[PDB]
Formats: structure tokens, sequence, C-alpha cells
């Protein structure tokens, strides 16, 4: 259907990549919360962008032509007039991703994109394709495009008052392909019946326990009542992802972050959705519920196992989380919540 | 042997409405997910195989100490 409310039209997920996160939250009956896309990559990665990873820490650019990318030269990112001794912190950063797989790209934007940009006011206008634009950003550097009879037009700038244009260098995939946002997850609360196959392989065989006492044992049973609270520990175990959190996951040669078993399922299974639909990856790590750096945004967009969607404020977050656990979703929280007063349990919260 | 964080994650699994304590009827859904359908008298039998206090129900310390084996 697409966007079926507000919700999903405030979210910033392209609507084909978020019909299937509805039908993937489905299929794994899994609930599903995400942080907002900014607007400026909606429509990147619905052309098919590609999409960055945790090994790019270089920031995007709001402004000018190439709001939504992330370039090379940091006075072309949001950090614009800064202090020097950020555009070096900001330097390294990007010095950092093209010594590992990351590379320089010249930046091209598609017509459609051309479009949205003036339909949007970051562009006001151009020559007959020499941009525009009130951002203090435009008070220094000069900005200028040339199409190709590839239809796509090419990026050119240069320093106020001083002399040649040159391509903006964006960074890409290894693949050269340029990078926007990726779409990151807040968390996802599994429904416990996803794990009962993972507690049966972990203590049974496979079996169910009424199955596996006939076949090991003979013709009150201690013994099964032992082996029925054996699964339930391997049961929540498995949903909370306890082993599989103490180490990093790895995409290839990409790290990955902390992500249990099911959030990775989760990522494949969206990212299966998002290729079919003509994006790249958009989930690129694990959950904001493992995040060392846990940020503090105060909407958060939900995707119900159901298929509804909404948002969420922290307040309106914790009851939600609440009703949900109470139907049987699963949910664990960023370890750091507590310890700063944010935790979103109402619980005695220790030992 | 997890570690004590590590251990309450799993609990709240368990522990689906507020209080910090299992009662029978979160046990017998938490059974039922995982593939295990019992009776009352079945769950009573896993409270009280916990139950080392018998309150009735099984609280945090409790949970500790079993989840061992
Ligand atoms: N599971 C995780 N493990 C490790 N790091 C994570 C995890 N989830 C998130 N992060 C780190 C940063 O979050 C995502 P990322 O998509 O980089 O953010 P961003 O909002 O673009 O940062 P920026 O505005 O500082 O550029
Ligand atoms: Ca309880
Ligand atoms: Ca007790
Ligand atoms: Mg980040
Ligand atoms: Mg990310
Ligand atoms: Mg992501």
């Amino acid at each position: 259907a697409g966007y079926a409310n507000a919700a999903d039209r405030e979210s910033g997920i392209p609507a084909a990549v978020l019909d299937g996160i509805k039908a993937v939250a489905k299929e794994k009956n899994a609930t599903l919360m995400f942080r907002l896309v900014n607007p400026h990559s909606t429509s990147l990665i619905a052309e098919g962008v590609a999409t960055k990873g945790l090994g790019v820490h270089a920031k995007s650019s709001d402004w000018g032509l190439q709001a939504g990318y992330i370039p090379v030269n940091p006075n072309l990112s949001k950090l614009f007039g800064r202090a020097p001794e950020v555009i070096a912190r900001a330097d390294n950063d990007v010095n950092s991703s093209l010594a590992h797989g990351h590379t320089a790209v010249d930046l091209t934007l598609s017509k459609e994109r051309l479009d949205y940009l003036r339909q949007a006011g970051l562009v006001t206008g151009m020559a007959d394709g020499v941009v525009a634009s009130n951002h203090a950003g435009y008070e220094q550097f000069e900005f200028r495009v040339k199409e190709t009879s590839d239809g796509r037009y090419a990026v050119q700038y240069r320093r106020k008052g001083g002399d040649d244009f040159e391509a903006v260098k964006v960074i890409g995939n290894a693949a050269g392909i340029p990078l926007t946002a990726d779409i990151d997850m807040f968390a996802i609360m599994p429904h416990l019946s996803n794990f009962r196959d993972s507690a049966r392989s972990s203590v049974t065989s496979g079996d169910s326990v009424t199955d596996y006492l006939a076949r090991t044992r003979r013709a009150l049973d201690r013994e099964r009542i032992d082996l029925l609270w054996k699964i339930a520990r391997a049961g929540a175990r498995s949903a909370v992802g306890t082993e599989a959190r103490r180490q990093f996951r790895y995409d290839g040669d990409m790290n990955i972050g902390v992500i249990t078993d099911f959030e990775l399922e989760v990522r494949n299974a969206l990212n299966r959705r998002a290729h079919a639909v003509g994006a790249q990856d958009v989930v690129q790590h694990g959950t904001e519920q493992n995040n060392p750096f846990p940020e503090a945004d105060e909407k958060i967009f939900v995707v119900s196992a159901t298929g509804e969607s909404q948002m969420l404020t922290r307040g309106q977050l914790k009851e939600y989380i609440g009703q949900q656990r109470g139907e049987g979703y699963v949910f664990y929280e960023n370890r750091a919540y507590g310890v700063a007063g944010k935790s979103l349990f109402d619980d005695g919260l220790g030992a | 042997t997890d570690s004590e964080e590590e251990i309450r994650e799993a609990f709240r699994v368990f522990d689906k409405d507020g209080n910090g304590y299992i009662s029978a009827a979160e046990l017998r859904h938490v059974m039922t997910n995982l593939g295990e359908k019992l009776t009352d008298e079945e769950v009573d039998e896993m409270i009280r195989e916990a139950d080392i206090d018998g309150d009735g129900q099984v609280n945090y310390e409790e949970f500790v100490q079993m989840m061992t084996a």
C-alpha cells in the first residue's frame, strides 16, 4: 500500500522499502523500531544509493547540491563555518574511511534528485545549470553543474574568487557506489515463540521435552520438570541473545556491531526486501540497544508485529514496550540506560 | 556462568508483567511459547521446584540459583 499514515511519512523511510519492513515484521512476528531517517536521505536510498556502515565516521552534508551525501571536503559537510580545529577532527574521519575500502568519488546527481533539491529549497534555481542557495556555505563556495549524455549531473565547485572549478568528491562503497545515511534500528522486540527451536537445539536435541524423554529415558518426575526449566532458561537466553552479544559480528569485511542471532536474521530479511525493491543494504549494523554511544533522540518510529505503524515519545515508548511485553514480545535495554536514570523498565531493575 | 546484568535481561523475559517476580501464569505463557503445553498442575510443579521461600512465586534471587543447570 505504501504509507498508510503520517508516521510512515515522517519516518523518512522510502515507501517501497517500508513495505518490506512491515512484511518482515509480520513474517518474523517481531516489533521493529527505528530512529528517524533524515528526509534528504529518503530519495537517494530509493533510487538505490548505497548505505553507510560503522566503518564511516565522516559527517554528511545538509546543504548545497551535495545534501544527503558524505563529502571528502568537510567544509562542504554540515561542518561549514566551524573551527579550523574541527575541520581537522573532521579531516581525519574522512581519511580513516578512504584507507579502508571506502573510495573517493565524483558527485553526480540524477535528474529526479535535482528536482527534489530544487523543490526542497536547498538549491535556488541555477543558470541553466549554475546553482544558487542562501546557505552561508554559498558566501564562500561557488557551485555549478554540467549534465552528461548520461542524464546525470556532475557537481563541481570552487573557492570564492579563487579560480579553477573541480568535481566534488564523496565517499563511496568499496565498489565506489556513493553513500547516504543508513536506517538505524532502535530495537527489535521478537515474540518469544521465535525461540522454541533455539531452546530445543540447545537442551533436548531439537526434540520437544516429551519426545526427548521417551527417546533417552526408559519406561513427581523430577527429571521432566528440570528439563522443562532447562528449555525455559535456554529460550530466554536465546531471545535476549546473551551469548551472541559478547562478540562483534562481521558482514564480509564490515563490522556489524553487537547483534543477536535473531536480530541478524531480521537485518538480512530487511535488506533482502530492500534489494527486491531497487535498494541496497539499508540496515548496516545492530540495534541501538547495543550502541555504546547511546543517542537520545526523542521520537521513535514503530512498526508492530501486526503491521501497524506510529511515532512515540520516550514515555509512550515505555508503556508501549510494557503493553507489548504483556503479549509475549521480548525486550532488553541498552545496558547504559539505568546508570543515567533513563531505563524503560519500572521493575526492581536489580539483584 | 552469565553475569548479573546478563541474568536480569533473561529474567525480564519471564517477568512479563511489571513486578520483579515470576508467577505461575507468566511461566505457563513462556512454556507454551517455547513449545511446551503444560497443565495448571505441571506449571505449579515448576514454580514449586524453584520456589525456595515458598511464597508461590519465583523472585530474582531464586532465579539466579538453579538457572545453573
Ligand atoms: N549496535 C551498534 N553497535 C555499534 N555501534 C552502533 C550500533 N548502533 C548504532 N551504532 C553507532 C552509530 O549509530 C549509527 P549510524 O547510522 O552511524 O549514525 P548517524 O546518526 O549518521 O551519526 P552522525 O550524525 O554523528 O553522523
Ligand atoms: Ca511478574
Ligand atoms: Ca519465592
Ligand atoms: Mg553513528
Ligand atoms: Mg547506521
Ligand atoms: Mg543500520
